């Protein structure tokens, strides 16, 4: 399994983490004109899990399933126990960590779910390196009151971060600058939509490369820019695989 | 998905040194002429594309006037275009049209500069932001060993430097022309050398060059696609202040970048 330990936690060994966790999951994407890579969709549910390892400052580690059709997670494992959301694939439990004590998180993967059940945002959550290690060692010991916001951090700085170029950067910044961060805006408004640029991007095939929809996309400044074309930098060069959206 | 398949969308076209396309005076006449000119909310700035390759603005279509490169490009009846495949946008921003291979150019950067199709040479001139935003894009370049760009030696140089968020020479301008402007200085471009004898990219006065016209690819490059190359670190060593234009390819980390913004 792909991994990233606590232990061994610098701007390159984090990049290349990254780095190959977009490689594996886009293994047999599909491209467009945009040359930006889309997910593989309608996969067997037997193929549809990529794992990955992650390890905290105890030398203790859970391993996570990323749903390899839209970047996000279902599930994941600590010793003989594991923890599945309640959105994931209903047939998810007969193919990833099949003998362990599985369980049913009673919220869905997303960030509105997550927010909601933790009553914390994103907004006022902290992120960093220890709190990449202590959501791990939360979510080990499965303590109910602090999983959300575990999730929250752990999504954003492995998922979200795998999706845009500007959120592993945020990251980077923080690493070097030993600095936490919570994300503004910019960030933010990436995280909203990933959706919404996939099928954009997808759909501006038939338009020369135009959107049938503008998206805001907040930068440093917190001043929106309104991409409704495949034609900003900030997304091109950015956005690193969509959500499979239209054929 | 109906959502997969717009009927259409309007935006704005803005190109070399953050003009607009724009219909002169918004004459509606068959012929009448497109131009440069500063970015507003005027109809005749709005540019409506469809899936038939029409660009419309003022319920007319966007056309060369000319199989021979030289000639304005115009608005006319988009009837008389009913048996023509018309435009193509490459993912670089060129638009050409299909047929002829032509491209929108600006062969000066002033405003009411007459817009010519031309023969495709990859200038910075030929390069066109479709899009309702116009605006440069200021930003942070990032590079090999995580180190930012800096403009240097009074705006002539440019290398990589550990990053510091005030300073003022690591920020850029990212123009609609594919230009990649000294945020403080937004006559200056990063420029492939002209001197054939060196490869040291640097920074020079814009002039809608070949040199100037930059592509962030979707794979973490900034190409030059008349010169088919790419910005790179010299031996893949931060430490000796050159930038050099190269052929890509995976042997080093050093043509791999980053916008932040
Ligand atoms: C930006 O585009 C505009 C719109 O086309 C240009 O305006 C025009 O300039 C043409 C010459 O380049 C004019 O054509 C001529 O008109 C006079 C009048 O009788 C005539 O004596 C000339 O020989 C020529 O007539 C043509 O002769 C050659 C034939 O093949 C052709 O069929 C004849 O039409 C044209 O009338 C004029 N139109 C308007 C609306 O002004 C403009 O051209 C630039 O400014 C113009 C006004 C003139 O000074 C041009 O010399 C000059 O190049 C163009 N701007 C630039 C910088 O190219
Ligand atoms: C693209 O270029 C072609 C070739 O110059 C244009 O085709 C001509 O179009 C005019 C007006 O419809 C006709 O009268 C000519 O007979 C055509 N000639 C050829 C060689 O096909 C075409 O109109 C241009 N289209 C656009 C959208 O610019
Ligand atoms: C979870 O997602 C389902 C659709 O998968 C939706 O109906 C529901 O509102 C969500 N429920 C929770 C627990 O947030
Ligand atoms: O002179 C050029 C100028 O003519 C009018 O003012 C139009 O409204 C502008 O868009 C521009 O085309």
């Amino acid at each position: 399994n792909l991994s990233l330990s606590q232990s061994n936690f610098s701007a390159d060994t984090y990049k290349s983490f990254i780095k190959n966790l977009r490689k594996q999951l886009t293994i047999g994407a599909s491209y467009g004109s945009a040359g930006i890579p889309i997910l593989k969709h309608s996969v067997p549910i037997c193929e549809r899990f990529l794992l990955v390892d992650l390890t905290n400052g105890d030398n203790e580690t859970i391993t996570l399933a990323i749903n390899v059709e839209d970047a996000g997670f279902a599930a994941y494992r600590a010793a003989d126990r594991s923890y599945f959301f309640q959105n994931a694939p209903p047939i998810a439990s007969y193919v990833i960590f099949t003998d362990t004590n599985q369980n049913i998180m009673n919220f869905n993967n997303t960030f509105e779910s997550i927010e909601i059940v933790g009553g914390t945002t994103r907004s006022e959550t902290p992120l960093g390196i220890m709190h990449f290690e202590a959501s791990i060692f939360h979510l080990f010991v499965h303590d109910e009151n602090y999983v959300p916001t575990s999730f929250l951090v752990l999504i954003q700085m492995v998922l979200e971060a795998a999706k845009f170029k500007f959120i592993e950067q945020k990251v980077i910044h923080s690493i070097m600058d030993m600095e936490d961060f919570t994300p503004g805006l910019a960030m933010l408004s990436l995280e909203e939509n990933w959706t919404q640029l996939s099928l954009q991007l997808q759909a501006s095939e038939s338009l020369n490369g135009v959107f049938g929809d503008s998206v805001s996309l907040y930068n440093s400044m917190d001043e929106p820019i309104g991409v409704d074309s495949m034609y900003y930098p900030i997304l091109t060069a950015n956005m690193a695989f969509q959500l499979y959206q239209c054929p | 998905n109906e959502q997969c398949s717009p009927q259409q969308r309007t935006t704005r076209i803005s190109g070399r040194d953050g003009l607009c396309v724009d219909v002169y005076g918004a004459l509606t006449a068959d012929g009448s002429r497109v131009i440069l000119y500063p970015c507003g909310q005027q109809q005749n700035q709005q540019w409506t594309f469809y899936p038939d390759n029409t660009i419309r603005s003022l319920g007319k279509c966007l056309a060369t006037s000319a199989l021979s490169s030289g000639s304005n490009v115009v608005i006319t009846n988009c009837d008389y275009l009913r048996y023509d495949d018309g435009w193509m946008v490459s993912s670089s921003g060129t638009m050409m049209n299909k047929s002829s291979h032509l491209v929108l150019t600006a062969n000066a950067a002033t405003s009411r500069t007459n817009l010519t199709g031309e023969n495709n040479v990859f200038a910075a001139k030929q390069a066109w932001r479709i899009g309702n935003y116009v605006e440069p894009i200021v930003t942070t370049i990032i590079g090999l060993r995580h180190m930012c760009l800096e403009a240097t030696d009074n705006d002539t140089n440019v290398w990589l430097e550990s990053c510091v968020k005030n300073k003022t020479k690591q920020y850029w301008a990212l123009y609609s022309d594919d230009t990649i402007r000294v945020n403080n200085n937004r006559n200056l471009c990063v420029s492939s050398s002209t001197d054939s004898s060196s490869k040291l990219i640097v920074i020079r006065r814009c002039d809608g060059s070949i040199n100037q016209r930059w592509v962030f690819t979707p794979q973490g490059t900034i190409s030059n696609p008349g010169y088919e190359a790419v910005m790179d670190v010299a031996q893949n060593d931060v430490y000796l202040k050159k930038i050099v234009l190269s052929s890509a390819t995976d042997k080093g980390n050093g043509q791999q970048w980053t916008v932040f913004y």
